[PDB]
């Protein structure tokens, strides 16, 4: 009559218990799990998924999109904390480019290596 | 000069003393609210790791 | 750095992108969910 329902985010647990169904907005349409579903892995839409506990009680926590994972004594959402998308995806990775912002770039060699090494390393020894 | 200058330095030191002792409690409580952080993550990391094994295998 | 203790912080390197009966009901085709939880779980190591 219930199963083991775990929301959980990359960050921290959204909740955790006993739920008799789960009615989530997969990517290829809405989904009503209940106890004993069949073996299920899912891509979720941003969206609302709601929980019934028994009795009578009804979660509805918001969820920005994540992964549905599902076997017939466990069901795990893996959920995600910021709505992706191919703008902010590729937005993100363009501005820790131009965040990068280096007039001269160098070489690399850096031989300076033992000088800078050893000077903090008996400076650091002093202080303690 | 003489003892004036003198017991102008060690109130100065001791003052800064007073907040370094301090600042030891706060670095130790916001340790802690990190390592509580570090355990809530792990749930979610390790269920995609379980995840990806099955689904490739 | 990894917390090997209260008095012990240790540097590290670790590596990222080179990592029984039944199956699963795949929504999605399992190539395009394959592609977006390698993501999720790379940019979790790093947030962890």
């Amino acid at each position: 009559i219930t199963v083991h329902c775990d929301i959980v985010s990359a960050e921290a647990e959204i909740f955790s218990g006993l739920v008799e169904m789960v009615i989530a907005h997969g990517a290829l349409g809405d989904l009503g799990i209940a106890p004993g579903h069949a073996p299920l892995i899912t891509d979720l839409k941003p969206g609302p998924i709601r929980l019934v506990k028994q009795g009578g009680e009804q979660e509805v926590y918001y969820i920005s999109g994540g992964f549905l994972e599902v076997q017939p004594n466990m069901v795990k959402v893996l959920a995600d904390t910021v709505v992706r998308a191919g703008d902010l995806d590729e937005a993100a990775a363009q501005e820790a480019l131009k965040a990068a912002e280096k007039a001269l770039q160098g070489k690399g060699a850096e031989f300076d290596y033992s000088a800078a090494a050893a000077r903090l390393a008996e400076a650091a020894a002093q202080l303690r | 000069a003489g003892a004036k200058e003198i017991r102008s330095k060690i109130a100065s030191i001791k003052s800064t003393q007073k907040i370094t002792n301090a600042m030891e409690k706060v670095a130790v409580s916001k340790m802690r609210k990190a390592q509580m952080r570090m355990a809530a993550g792990r749930p979610y990391a390790e269920r995609i790791r379980q995840v990806i094994g099955h689904l490739a295998n | 750095n990894k917390f090997v203790n209260t008095m012990t912080q240790k540097p590290t390197v670790e590596q990222l992108i080179p990592l029984h009966h039944w199956d699963y009901l795949y929504e999605p085709d399992a190539k395009s969910l394959l592609d977006g939880l390698l993501v999720r779980y790379v940019e979790s190591q790093v947030y962890q």
